[PDB]
């Protein structure tokens, strides 16, 4: 499932974790910029 | 970049004015103008 993330608002309403918790694939593609990839990897580093 | 930018857009989107001059100011999910005020015209004898 091609999901979409929103970087305008910080992960404070418990939504980015709910969208990234359903990724059980051996390889994941990331299509965004750098300052967004640091936040996606920052939250994903804490979730797992 | 600016961190309050998207937050400022979020505050501007959540604006309600039922007693405004134009009518009822209300934003939708994309940031446009709801409750548009138009007028259906018809060309009659070279006149609108």
């Amino acid at each position: 499932e091609v999901i979409h993330l929103d970087m305008s608002l910080d992960d404070i309403d418990s939504k980015i974790q709910n969208q990234l918790k359903k990724l059980q694939s051996p390889v994941i593609l990331l299509y965004c910029t750098k300052e967004e990839a640091t936040y996606i990897f920052e939250v994903a580093h804490s979730v797992g | 970049i600016w961190k309050t930018g998207p937050l400022f857009k979020r505050v501007l989107m959540s604006s309600k004015y039922p007693d405004g001059v134009t009518g009822r100011i209300e934003f939708n999910e994309d940031g446009d103008r709801k409750f548009a005020q138009y007028s259906i015209m018809n060309l009659q004898n070279r006149k609108l």
